[PDB]
């Protein structure tokens, strides 16, 4: 069965870039689209966008062109960059599948400088 | 972007009632709507999809309907295990955007 | 089953294709026109070893599996005997996965043929939707 893991730094610097892996165990991402959503305080979900299986994305103008969203095959992973962050980045990202039937635990990351 | 409102943005209810749940979008999304259930320190949980598409391993209480720019969550019979926030989702048109959610509470 | 015309743009637009990641409703009625002539039981082999399956001649290469083609990546997880019914659900559910690509429509070629740079809307004219 499809399982879904985020990993990353848990804590990172006013504009820095914020990496996240997200590692896909069951089957082949070669088989699916994938995404990046993330959740601020207060309840408000943001789809941050996805890679097609043509490797064309999709990203969400609010990010203001700052993402990055890539795969490696051979780790049966994708990837996140999000580049110059801010506090107002800070939050819950999960990775799910493109149509959102399997979800990553979520993981979160707060943006501080210290 | 296409605006998902979901009002009430609280619902409190008593096991067994039953329940439905708004979501209007600001323009027509024709069946393009799926909805999610996330319960405190837990990953979404898809619950329906293209507005009324069941899931397997879902509750059968769960049922969706709507089309176009008004859509509804229906909850037969509300179990406590149902309480937790409700987010529906448009895929019409990108950029995918939520709705600002329901929180279903007890009284 | 062999949809009408307007039988089908009703069916469509019930399935929300209507202005589904920017194509319109007629798009998707020309497309099933010159990919199966409205037929739902459409099936056609090709020369890479694949076969296109529907109303919609969904590929068994890279969309549904039907376990006799090399190299399938079955994208809609779904077994391509699965997209013939009379019932046009399935087919659209895949539709929209494969449209949600950056290839858009270009992934059906007799759309990119035959209605591509057309007046598409023309299809879904004179109907009751």
């Amino acid at each position: 069965d499809v399982q879904l893991q985020e990993s990353g730094p848990s804590l990172v610097k006013p504009s820095q870039t914020l990496s996240l892996t997200c590692s896909v165990t069951g089957d082949s991402i070669t088989s699916d689209y994938w995404s990046w959503i993330r959740k601020f305080p207060g309840n408000r979900l943001e789809y941050m966008g996805y890679v097609s299986y043509s490797g064309s994305t999709y990203y969400n103008p609010s990010l203001k062109s700052r993402i990055s969203i890539t795969r490696d095959t051979s780790k049966n992973q994708y990837y996140l960059d999000l580049n110059s962050v801010t506090t107002e980045d800070t939050a819950t990202y999960y990775c799910a599948n493109w149509d959102g039937d399997y979800w990553g635990q979520g993981t979160l990351v707060t943006v501080s400088a210290a | 972007d296409i605006v998902l409102t979901q009002s009430p943005a609280t619902l409190s209810v008593t096991p067994g009632n039953s329940v439905s749940l708004s979501c209007r979008a600001s323009q027509s999304i024709g069946n393009n709507l799926h909805w999610y259930q996330q319960k405190s320190h837990e990953s979404p949980r898809l619950l329906i999809k293209a507005a009324s598409q069941s899931i397997s391993g879902i509750p059968s209480r769960f049922s969706g309907s709507g089309s176009g720019t008004d859509f509804t969550l229906s909850i037969n019979s509300v179990e406590t295990e149902d309480f937790g926030m409700y987010f529906c989702q448009q895929s019409n048109s990108w950029p995918y955007t939520f709705g600002g959610g329901t929180k279903l509470e007890i009284k | 089953k062999v949809f009408g015309r307007c039988e089908l743009a009703a069916a469509m637009k019930r399935h929300g294709l209507d202005n589904y990641r920017g194509y319109s409703l007629g798009n998707w009625v020309c497309a099933a026109k010159f990919e199966s002539n409205f037929n739902t039981q459409a099936t056609n082999r090709n020369t890479d070893g694949s076969t296109d399956y529907g109303i919609l001649q969904i590929n068994s290469r890279w969309w549904c599996n039907d376990g006799r083609t090399p190299g399938s990546r079955n994208l809609c997880n779904i077994p391509c005997s699965a997209l013939l019914s009379s019932d046009i659900t399935a087919s659209v559910n895949c539709a929209k996965k494969i449209v949600s690509d950056g290839n858009g429509m270009n992934a059906w070629v007799a759309w990119r043929n035959r209605c591509k740079g057309t007046d598409v809307q023309a299809w879904i004219r004179g109907c009751r939707l």
